[PDB]
Order: C-alpha cells, then structure tokens, then sequence
RNA sequence: UUGAACAGAGAGCAUUUCCGGCAGCAGAGAUUUCAGCUGUU
C-alpha cells in the first residue's frame, strides 16, 4: 500500500522575502486553456479599436511658414534634422526640425523659385566642411541657377559666408533640377535637359529626346548613373548619363507630374500621373506599369518612396494626403484637414517615420506614418504586447468586423459625394462594357495595369 | 522530433503552381510543427506529480480503506483542510467552491448562507434568510455570489451587502456560471432557460424548453454550452442565440436526475431515476456505455479533472477510475466476479450514517471532494482527484488583492460576447458554410453570370431527358407535382415540352423493346415535312 | 517571462541527457525544481552575490555528478553530445549575468576570473580581454588588478 | 474595481457592476430606508396595489367625459381612497393618477402614525416600540409591525395602559394615578 | 431515432463567420491550415512565440536609414 | 584612385592544419587539476 496525495510547498509558491516578486508557474495545456479562436478574435477587435482610440497623426507645423505657399522641398540625405523649402514668392528657407525652427530666410529671386537640392559640392578646388556647412542648390524662374552655403550648427567642434557661393545664368526657365551625387554633377530642366557640372559654368553636355519643354527629373538613389525625367507631352525618358545617351521614351495618356525610385530596389520607379492615379514602373519593361494606384479624387500632384521600400505617399492636388502600401493598390491612410488646401509636396524623412508636407497655404504640416507608433521608447513588456497585437490583427484581417472597424475612416463632405459620383459612373461603365463583350465577338481584354499606355520607343520582342 | 505528448498537444484540422504560396505553406508547417514540439518540451516544467492510491497486493482492494487510516496516514496539511462542519439548526446543505478553490459557499435548505475563505478560517459573510434557498455559486471571484431563493434570485456583495434583485428570473432553481462571458446561467421551475449579462446588467436571452420543470443542469466548460435534463428522458444541449435547442438526447426513462461533465469537453456523465446511468460520448452523439441496476436512483454524479467518477445515492458515495475509457473493460462495476481484472472495481467507497447527499462537487485544485448533505459538510480526501499543478494565468489559486482586481479588469476587458457559443470551437476562426471550397474570382464569377445568362438558351436549370428510369421516380414528373397546379410558368411550358418528349423517346423504346417495327425505322415523310417546321 | 525563456533554453542540453541512458526522468524533474527555483530568485529585484554564488555552486555540483555518473555507467570519459559545454556556457553566462547586475564586488569578479583561468582549454584568449577590458574600464583605481 | 484609466474607461463604458437599468435607482431600497420597513415583497406587493389603481384610473380615463357611470365611480373611488389615507386631496382626480406612491402607502403604515403623533421619538424607535409590545390600536394591540391605518383608528391609536411607558409619561407630569396602576 | 440534430443556422455565427476564402489564398482547406496555430502566449512555448511574433520589416528607431549600396567589391 | 610594408583590432569568412579518446616523463595550485614530451587511435 503506497498513498500519497499532491502535497503543495508554500516555500514553493508564495516566497520568503517581502521584496521577492510572486512567483508565476504555467502549464501549457489546451484542456486548460479553453476558449482558444474566441479568445484571439475579442483581442483583436480590442487591438483595432485601440488603434482607432489613438488615430492622432498630425503633430504640427514649421516656425511661420512661408509667406507665398510650398512649392518645392528638399530632404538632406546625410542627415536627419535638416530641410529646405522653396517658396513660390521667392524666398527658400533652410529649416532645422529638431525644435522646428527656421535656420535662415533668403530672397533668392525676383520670380518663383522652381526647385531645391541639398547636397556636397565636391569641388576640384577643395573640399568644404561636410560638418560645418550644407550647401543647396537653388533653380529659379527668372533663368538662373545658384549654389548657396548654409552654416549648421550640429556639431561644436569649432569656435561668415551666409550666401551666395555662385550664380550660374541660362537663357530658359528652368524647371527642375537635382545632382548626380558622385563628384557632384546636377542635371537642369528647362527648355533642354542640361548637365552641368560645378566648376565651369557652362553645361557639360545637353540631351533631348524631342523638342518638348521637361518639367521634372530625378536621379536614382542606387545604381546612381541613371536619370528619369517627364515630359508635358505625356513621357516618360530614361537616360544612361554614364554614356551621355538618352536611352528610352513612352508616351502616356495624361502628363506625369512628378516621379521617384524606390531606394530599396533602385530599379523600379513609381509615377505620379494627372489623370486621378500613381503607376509603378519596372526599368526594364515599360510596357507593363506593375500596378495602379487609384484612390484619389483629383489631380495627384507628388509622390514619393520611402526609404523602408515599402510606403508611398503622395499628395494629391485635392485636399489630402494619401499613403500606401507597395502591395495592395489601395490607400491605407488619408489625412487632411479644412486648414490646408491643394498640397503640392510631400517628402519623407529619413528614418521612415515622418512625412513633410508642402501645401499651398504656406504651413509645412508633418505627420507620423503610424497613427499609433508613438515615438518614444518603450519598455519590453509593452513592447511585446505592441507586436503581438499587430500581427494578430495582420493574422485576424479578413474578419467582416475587423473589416470594417479598420477601414472605417473619415474624409470630408466633397470628397466623399465626389467618390460615390466616381463610383457611379464605374458601375455604369461595367454594364456597358459588359453588354459589349456580349454582342461583338472577340474584344481582348486589356487589363487596367495596360489601359493607360499608347507606345514606347523602344520595343521587343 | 517525436514525443509521447504530440497527440494530446496537436490542433487537430480538416498544392499549387504558386511559388509564393508554396514557400508560404512551407513557412507555416515548418514552424507549427516547431511550436508544438516546444510545448512537448515545456511538459518537463510541472512542478509536482498526481496523487495515486495503489493496492501493492492483492488480497487488499482500493476501497476497503477508509478516511481513517488515510487522515492517519497523508500530511498534516491535507489532514487539516479534512474539513469537517456542524451545522445543525438549519436545513439539508449545498456547496459550490469557487473557481480558485479558495472560497467556499453554502447553503442550507432553510436561510443559511455563507462564505467563507475556510483555509485560514476567515468568515466573509453570513446571512440568515428565512425563504427556502436552494442553490447558489460565486459568480466571477470571491466578491460576488448569487443565490435563488423561492422566487426571485439575489446578487450578495463580498460583505452580504445586498446588491441585485434580479426580477425575471422567476423560480429559479438551478444556478451556474459561464466566467469567460459574465453569464449567469438560471435554470427555472418554469421552463425557461434564462441567461443573464452580469456586466452590463442585461438579459441576454430566454429560451423557451417545453418538457416542463427543469430538472437538472450542468454546463460543459470546453465549449461553455448548456445541458439540461428534463422529465421525459431528455438531455438537451443549448446554446444562447437561437431559440431552438441545438441537440436533444434520450439518455433515460422516467426523469433524469442528474448531468456532469468533463472538462475535457469529451465525456459526458447522466444518471437517471430509472436506476441507471449512461457514459456518454459527446462529440459524434453515441453513447457509449451503460449501467442498467444500480440498487438506489442516483442522486448526483461528478467528473473529475483527472479522470474519476463520482457517484452519489442516497446514503452512499463511491468513486472510480478510468471510467471514461473506450473500451469495453471500462465498465464501471461495483463488483468483480471471481477477481475478473477487466471489469472496474470501485476505487474508493464511503457512506453516510443518517443522511442524504444533497449534492457534492470536487475542490479545483487539492485532491478533496466536499459533500453537502442534511446536517454537515465533509470534505474526503481523494488521492487522484486533482491535477496539482495548475497554470496561473487564468486560475492562480494564490491569489494577492492587487493581482485580484487586475485579472478581473484583464478579464472584463478580454470578454467573450455572448452569441460566440456554438457546437464546435473553431467555428468563429473558419469560413462560412455555404460560400465556395475554391476561390473564385473577377473572371470566374464574370464566367457564372455569363453562364446563367446562357441558362435560358442551354436549358440548364430543367433535370434533362432519360428514357431509361421509371416514370414514377421520373424527376420531371416529381418536379412538376412539387409545383402546383394554379400558376403555369414558361419554365412549366419547358418541362412538359421535355416530358413529352421523354414519353416520344421511351415509346420507341418500347416499341423496340416488345418488337414492333424496330432496326433504324426512320420515317421519311416526318424527315419531308420538317422543311416547313 | 524572463524565467520562462531561461527555462526553455535550457531544456535541450536536459533533452538529450536523459535521452541518453545517464539520466533518468524524475532526476530530471527534480533538478529543473532547482533551476527554476534558482533562476526566478535571480530575475525577481532584491537577489544579490550572495545567490549569484549558490547557483553557480549548485551547477559546479551537478557537472561533477554528471562525470561520476556518466563515468560509471557507460565508460565513456567524454561523450561526443552537446550536454558538457552546454552546462559549461551555463555558468559562464551566469557568470556575465552576474558581473552586469553587480559590477561592485571584486569577490565575485575573481572567481568569474580564476574559473576562466582554470577552464583554459576551452577559454577564449580575447574572452580573458574583454574581461581584462571590463575590469579596468570599471575600476581604474585598483592597481592590485593591475 | 480599478479607478480604471483613460484608454480602458473609454473602451469600457457601459460596464457596471453596482447600478444596473433594471434596479431604477434602487428606488425600492431608498424608499425601505426612508421608512424602516422589513420586507422587499412589502414594497413590491404596495407597487402591484398602486399600478392596479392606476390601470383603473387609466381605462377611467379612456371613457368619455360626460358620462354619469364616469363621474359617479371616479367619485366613489376617490371617497374610498381619502378615506384609506392614501392620497390627500380629494379635488384633483389628476392626483388620482399622479400622487398614488407607495410612499404614501407606507406612510399611511404605523410607525411613521407614531412618529406623525409624535407618541415615539423616531420612527426606527417606534417599530423598536410595536415590536416590543407596548402600543394598542383601540381595544387591542398589535405585534404586526406593518399595520396599515386609516383615519378613523389614527383616532384610536394610543399606548396602553399600566405600560412602563405611560407610567414615565405620568411621572414627568407629576400624575401617576395608580389606583388605575398606569 | 434517439438523436436529433438542429440544422437551421445561426444568424449571428453567420456574421462572425468569414465571407469566403479570402484573395491571398486559394482553398479553405490553406484557410483553416492558416488559421490552425493560436500565436498567444498562453498556448505556445515563449521562444516560439517570440519567433513568431518577429516582424518583417524592423528598424532600429533613432538612426539614419541609407539606400542600399552595391557590395560587388 | 593605386602599390608596398609598418602597427593591429578583434567586432567578419574558409579550414583544406592539428587537438579536444590513452601507456610512460616531470613543472606548477591547494589529495586534485593546467601545458609539453614519446609512441597509440
């Protein structure tokens, strides 16, 4: 006969020490742990409606702003604080984003400024402090182009020269501009795309697929010999500077108003285009846009790629602001507010977090990319709840109440009768198309990432 | 990685040219099956082992010992918990513990309530109601508790500060609690089923049973449904959204008496006045085995958390092990003939002198099961009873004021709403029922509205022609009689137009067959006159 | 939580050690008793040197009773398994744990350095460095360790 | 249970585990307290009494006007109830429908009678005083402590005599008579 | 016989239900496949719960991010 | 932008080196352990 039953150690659980936390012991046991799927669902309704409780994005604005509205912005790729703002009455600011404070005011023309850069000019002369002053590169309207120095006060290293390093004249308006980043080569939009390197002040060399006026241009981030530049005649041109050669041309539907790359995957290249939508290029095809975006309005006006490779936004030149994943090909985030009107630049930040965004008021509006990632440090525990949360939502998604909690957003009253009308006219089109595909015989079916092309260049096979 | 665990601890469940989808799969089985193996791991952590009673010979059996030598012979610490009342004045007793085992609630037939902490001896409330209460529970933690009473049942604060007098819970007789919905679940001397909200206050639902008096109530826990037996012989299980009951069962003749269940959620134990008792196979609805002459009504049964059966009769308790096993030893026997091994021997034995069980349930997580009968309350010591190492996140029999009020909010705010409960606990995760196995898309479902538009000319909705099966079973004519006669519709035109062409067809067949003009009879002149028709 | 990952990670070394022949279950069972009881009291606030010393002690005693029993009951001196150096990066990590919650006491210190000393087959030379490097970076003013 | 924060209270609104809508302000509670009465179906069986009145007065009201069967029975039934002692004034049949409270009911009990007569000191004291056995109601006393009373025995209640009570009362004065041994 | 069975359908189950086998996919049978493994903490060990609650994309937060560079060397 | 060496960190990559299994020798810590020597697997 051998009897015993559970004996329990209260020097087991309940501890000796009156400092010593309780201890927790498990047993990881599904006749244990009932209600499994139940369980997991209510958490995620509780995770989206928190989500929904802390939806705060906007987080402010810029000194006073501009006097005349944002019309271009530049990020400084070397650091994270710094930004530069061209105005449209004719004034570029250099902007410090630590307390959100204006660095310096220059009345740098008569007219419109047209573009910004902020770079490190590689002279062959000498090389000026790359911790000590920034230097921006300014393209105007009244056909000038300048080089500026901004003194920075990041570091303290040390303890003159405010403006004006050089001017460089044209005979054309000028549109766009941006550098070449390797020994500080820039290319300039105007009447023709002209290359021009710092030194002499006359263009290195000048290429043009046609004669059309070239409104916006930008170098890719990687394999960085390679320029993208539009066309008012609805293109899109390609050019190897590495062979002086313009490489390729399409001719679109409508005239793409601005463009980028995807510093992730430094051959692809999302379009910003006039009819409501963003298309996503591959370099090698561009017979095939890879996808459409299409939740807008209006005119989109910008876009730009985030450094994650993952987040486009773009702003459109209706009252809002739209962000998106590189997957889905529909928004995931809007914001706007009745205090800014026709938004015509939105720029990431360089970690991925923030978004700077020109409107035309004057303001220069910021916003999180997450309306829940609070920027502050957090503690383990809570970090771990926080990614627990999310890919439980990620896994519960496609439950119709979760559904519609997470896609339940507002947009203002316009807006939204303006969507509705647009869907209107979308179910109409697909009865006709429809009844179309009923009586004549054989119409292909061109597919919506192809209906907006009208021919390239340069063909294959 | 193979383990002896894997059975128990595997989610039970139900290719491509798709490379993402492919890596996709690969991905989710690769660490799923890592995952589950990680669980067989942490199986080494349990602190402690099961209690056991083994005979060691046998010329001794199980029950002949009794809580004498066993007080004598286990701890000081399970001698003392042996609890052992007097309660005299007041009428026959009924216990409930609550979820953590560490509050103890009972009722007297008379007016006696009390709760009590009964481990360090603290005395919580104590109220004297003079009406006839006749069951009651903790509710959600040790302060908040719910008794009936003849009429209309009560909420009692911590202190016996009286809180609720819930009004439409007329009669109430039978009480029980759903902790993971804040559901008091009222089983009536009305017939009705009654589930009430106790967070916001709130009736969730009647339900409307039409047997008659309910007799007897019990609540499976893996899946938090509702088990009532009635008079007639029924065990019927329910659940909180339709007014239907979701399955019925004749389990007994004459009334049933008493229902338990396991927390496995897979066994299910009922007893019956017509002396006998059935062991019942929940999921698939087969019962699976039976005792037919137990020599008294059984008034109470209960199921372990590890496995044993209590059986309550009158003046006697038993216990037994094993029981819930499939096969065909497993036969609960209060006797074995001749040392027969296979049949069950009773695992321990106990009787009462002069009283009546009223009921009994098992303490969670000691290895005690308390008996409320006519005078006193005991507590016998049971070896195998509970599982002693339990898990802390949700039942922390241990359990500090601070840790108290924050799993109570943790579990307010992690509530189940009430209209989750089915059959089946994977139901609320899966797919709908009806909706396509295959996802289909733009084109496909473009391609079945073409098709139904096409219907009318490809005739596709009318059973087709077949000479060959008899004109009864003709599905043509059995459509045709299940429309009516009134109304005469185009597709009604359609089917009589191929009825009559099924007759055509079926008649040359007869022809052919009894041996009139047969061999490719082709009549020219039918082929002469088709030019106009 | 902290508890349970140090738990989980011990458990292969115990895994293949009574799947081989020199462990048997409720062995098992029981020394995990003292592990757990070991390392909550290490990861609760209020533990100090003082039960630095009496873990590191316990497992200096089990790797000892791991040899004379493996030793008697199969022969094999040194088996080709993961369990021996498992045990071993146990205690040395315990060891770094217990630098990095009390950098103060120089007893602890030595003997962290003279167990690192007497392993010195296995050691790292850069790992006697980065101790060196520790000890001077916390105390510059100890010409002794010097 | 928590004084629970910002994020979970905006989560956990309707939650309640002390006031629920069905117990409408515990009204029955409130009014057993403002009166010391000893049983919840004494309020509710004076709830049932008042909303059958009401319903009477109602359908009363759903006749037409000028019918003598009307005025004729809305008049009884206010002479019966200004003689119960339920409502006050007998004019406004308005009050008919409006001022029947089972607080004026269970005014119209006993123990808040001697508190109006001002025969005990409060009214927890007078039902200490019925329960012990000291008061009478006529010839007779009472031990039911939840006696109901109209005007014509409020005429008649007294203490009773050769009581300790009426023997202080006497004494105070100055007139103990005890050849009646009061 | 002596079992009977409900088969009408619950109304609110049918809205806590999914609407079909959702794009990402292609069966129900990968549906529930997907949907098999509770993640809590409470079902499975800590190191695979860990190991599946690591996401995708992951930053450190307060540097600057660089466009990849090309390591042909 | 390259060519050499100089001084290395140890925070990367491959062992394709040999060792972490033994009989005999002595040195070392307070009985027991760290490295070499010869042959061996």
């Amino acid at each position: 006969m051998k009897i015993k039953t559970i004996k329990r150690s209260a020097d087991d659980y309940v501890p000796v020490k009156s400092t010593q936390e309780s201890q927790m012991p498990r047993n990881l046991n599904p006749e244990l742990h009932p209600f499994e799927r139940a369980r997991e669902y209510t958490k995620a309704l509780n995770a989206t409606k928190l989500e929904r409780m802390f939806a705060k994005p906007f987080v402010g604005q810029l000194g006073y702003g501009h006097r005349d509205g944002v019309y271009a912005i530049a990020k400084n790729y070397g650091s994270l604080n710094k930004l530069a703002t061209g105005s449209a009455d004719g004034v570029i600011k250099y902007w410090n984003m630590s307390t959100r404070e204006e660095f310096v005011s220059f009345k740098a023309h008569y007219g419109l400024v047209t573009g910004l850069c902020v770079t490190q000019p590689r002279f062959h002369d000498k090389k000026p402090d790359l911790k000590s002053q920034n230097f921006m590169l300014s393209c105007s309207d009244d056909k000038t182009v300048k080089l500026w120095s901004i003194n920075v006060d990041d570091y303290s290293n040390k303890n003159n020269e405010e403006g004006l390093i050089r001017t460089f004249d044209g005979e054309s308006a000028f549109q766009g501009i941006d550098s070449h980043r390797e020994n500080s080569t820039f290319a300039t939009g105007g009447a023709k795309i002209h290359l021009w390197d710092v030194n002499r002040l006359k263009p290195v060399s000048d290429l043009s697929w046609g004669a059309d006026n070239i409104t916006s241009l930008k170098f890719n981030q990687n394999e960085t010999d390679i320029l993208a530049s539009t066309g008012s005649d609805n293109s899109i041109v390609l050019y190897d500077l590495r062979t002086n050669s313009p490489t390729q041309k399409i001719v679109q539907t409508m005239r793409t108003n601005a463009i980028c790359w995807n510093p992730m995957e430094a051959f692809n290249f999302v379009t910003a285009n006039e009819d409501h939508n963003a298309y996503y290029y591959d370099m090698r095809n561009l017979s095939r846009s890879l996808n459409v975006f299409k939740d807008h309005v209006s005119a989109v006006m910008d876009v730009d790629f985030s450094p994650t490779g993952d987040e486009i936004v773009t702003g459109s030149y209706d009252k809002s602001i739209r962000i998106y994943k590189t997957n889905h090909g529909h928004s995931r985030e809007i914001y706007h507010t009745k205090r800014m009107q026709h938004v015509f630049q939105v720029k990431y930040s360089m970690d991925s977090k923030y978004i700077i965004s020109g409107s035309d008021d004057g303001n220069v509006r910021l916003w999180r990319s997450k309306a829940w990632e609070r920027s502050n440090v957090k503690t383990t525990r809570e970090k771990n709840k926080l990614e627990y949360d999310e890919k439980l939502k990620e896994r519960f998604r496609h439950m119709p109440e979760i559904k519609r909690i997470s896609r339940h957003r507002h947009v203002p009253q316009v807006i939204k009768k303006a969507q509705e009308i647009k869907n209107i006219e979308l179910s109409s089109i697909k009865r006709r198309e429809a009844n179309e595909r009923r009586t004549r015989k054989d119409m292909p079916y061109i597919s919506e990432r192809k209906k907006q092309i009208v021919g390239t260049v340069h063909k294959y096979e | 990685k193979e383990r002896e665990n894997q059975n128990k601890f595997e989610r039970s469940t139900y290719q491509t040219k798709d490379k993402k989808l492919r890596a996709g799969l690969k991905k989710i089985d690769e660490q799923y099956k890592k995952a589950v193996s990680s669980a067989a791991a942490t199986d080494y952590l349990l602190p402690e082992s099961n209690g056991y009673l083994e005979p060691e010979n046998e010329l001794e059996k199980t029950f002949k010992v009794q809580q004498s030598e066993i007080k004598s012979s286990v701890d000081v610490s399970t001698a003392n918990k042996a609890l052992d009342l007097s309660l005299k004045e007041f009428g026959p007793y009924h216990i409930k513990y609550a979820k953590n085992g560490t509050h103890l609630l009972i009722t007297g037939r008379k007016g006696h309530v009390a709760s009590m902490d009964w481990r360090k001896g603290q005395l919580r409330a104590e109220l004297f109601l003079n009406e006839t209460c006749h069951s009651a529970t903790y509710l959600q933690n040790e302060q908040y508790f719910a008794v009936a009473q003849k009429k209309y049942t009560f909420i009692y604060d911590h202190e016996g500060t009286e809180l609720h007098r819930l009004k439409q819970h007329i009669e109430a007789r039978h009480l029980d609690f759903l902790p993971y919905h804040y559901l008091l679940v009222t089983a009536g001397e009305t017939g009705w089923l009654k589930y009430h909200d106790v967070s916001t206050g709130q009736l969730v639902s009647e339900l409307r049973t039409k047997a008659g008096p309910t007799m007897a109530m019990a609540q499976n826990p893996w899946n938090a449904v509702m088990h009532l037996g009635h008079s007639n012989g029924t065990v019927s299980l329910w659940s909180p959204s339709m007014p239907e009951p979701l399955v019925k069962l004749l389990s007994a003749r004459g009334p049933v008496n008493s229902i338990a269940i396991d927390r496995s959620g897979y066994y299910m134990a009922t007893t019956g006045a017509d002396r006998s008792m059935k062991i019942w196979d929940i999921r698939n609805f087969k019962q699976l085995h039976s005792v037919e002459s137990l020599p008294t009504p059984g008034t109470n049964v209960s199921i372990s958390d590890t496995g044993l059966l209590a059986l309550s009769r009158g003046p006697h308790v038993t216990l037994w092990k094993d029981a819930l096993k499939l096969s065909g030893d497993s036969k609960p026997c209060f006797g074995s003939m001749g040392g027969n091994p296979h049949r069950n021997t009773p695992y321990m034995s106990h009787l009462f002198a002069g009283n009546k069980v009223e009921n009994l349930g098992f303490v969670p997580f000691e290895d005690l099961l308390g008996v409320g009968h006519q005078t006193g309350i005991t507590n016998l010591i049971v070896p195998g009873a509970g599982e002693a190492n339990y898990d802390a996140l949700e039942l922390n029999p241990f359990e500090t004021k601070k840790q108290r009020q924050e799993q109570e909010v943790r579990t307010l705010l992690n509530k189940l709403p009430a209209d989750t409960i089915t059959l089946d606990p994977n139901s609320i995760g899966s797919v709908d029922k009806r909706s396509s196995t295959i996802r289909l898309n733009a084109k496909d479902l473009a391609q079945t509205t073409m098709d139904a538009n096409n219907k009318a000319k490809t005739n596709s909705d009318i059973p087709d022609v077949k000479p060959d099966v008899k004109g009864k079973n003709s599905g043509l004519r059995s459509f045709l009689r299940k429309k009516t006669q009134n109304v005469i519709d185009e597709r009604k035109l359609r089917v009589q137009k191929q009825l009559d062409k099924e007759k055509n067809i079926r008649k040359r067949n007869h022809q052919i067959k009894q041996g009139l003009i047969s061999e490719d009879h082709k009549d020219v002149i039918e082929e002469a006159l088709s030019r106009f028709g | 939580s902290k508890t349970r990952y140090y738990l989980e990670q011990c458990i292969p070394e115990m895994d293949d050690l009574v799947e081989k022949g020199l462990f048997t279950k409720n062995e098992v069972s029981l020394i995990m008793k003292k592990r757990t009881d070991f390392e909550h009291r290490l990861n609760s606030r209020g533990s100090s040197i003082n039960d630095y010393i009496k873990y590191i002690n316990y497992e200096s005693n089990v790797n000892k009773l791991r040899a004379k029993r493996c030793k008697r009951i199969l022969q094999v001196k040194k088996t080709n398994s993961l369990s021996d150096w498992s045990i071993q990066q146990r205690i040395g990590f315990i060891y770094q744990r217990g630098t990095n919650k009390f950098p103060q006491d120089l007893k602890f210190w030595a003997m962290y350095l003279n167990y690192m000393k007497a392993r010195g087959n296995q050691t790292s030379y850069k790992k006697i460095h980065n101790i060196y490097n520790q000890l001077l970076k916390l105390h510059p003013t100890n010409v002794d360790i010097w | 249970v928590r004084k629970l924060k910002h994020h979970e209270q905006k989560l956990l609104k309707k939650v309640d585990f002390l006031e629920w809508k069905q117990d409408q302000g515990h009204r029955d509670t409130q009014v057993m307290r403002t009166y010391h009465i000893q049983n919840r179906e004494d309020y509710h069986k004076y709830n049932r009494i008042c909303g059958d009145i009401r319903r009477l007065a109602n359908k009363l009201s759903l006749l037409p006007p000028t019918d003598p069967f009307r005025r004729k029975h809305e008049q009884l039934l206010l002479d019966k109830l200004y003689a119960m002692g339920v409502l006050t004034t007998k004019s406004k049949i308005s009050d008919l429908e409006n001022k029947v409270t089972v607080s004026a009911i269970c005014r119209r009990r006993l123990p808040v009678i001697m508190h109006r007569l001002k025969m005990a000191e409060t009214i927890q004291d007078a039902v200490k005083f019925i329960e012990q056995g000291h008061v009478r109601v006529g010839p007779n006393l009472i031990n039911d402590p939840a006696y109901l009373v109209t005007r014509n025995m409020e005429d008649y209640v007294t203490w009773v005599d050769n009581s300790k009570i009426k023997k202080t009362l006497l004494r105070y004065r100055n007139q103990i008579d005890d050849f009646d041994f009061s | 016989q002596n079992v009977i069975i409900n088969e009408k359908v619950n109304k609110k189950n049918l809205k806590y239900q999914s609407s079909a086998v959702p794009f990402p996919f292609e069966n129900r049978e990968q549906y529930e496949r997907s949907l098999r493994m509770p993640i809590g903490q409470e079902w499975t060990s800590r190191a695979s719960h860990q190991e599946l609650i690591k996401p995708r994309i992951m930053t450190k937060p307060g540097q600057v991010i660089d466009p990849l560079k090309a390591p042909f060397k």
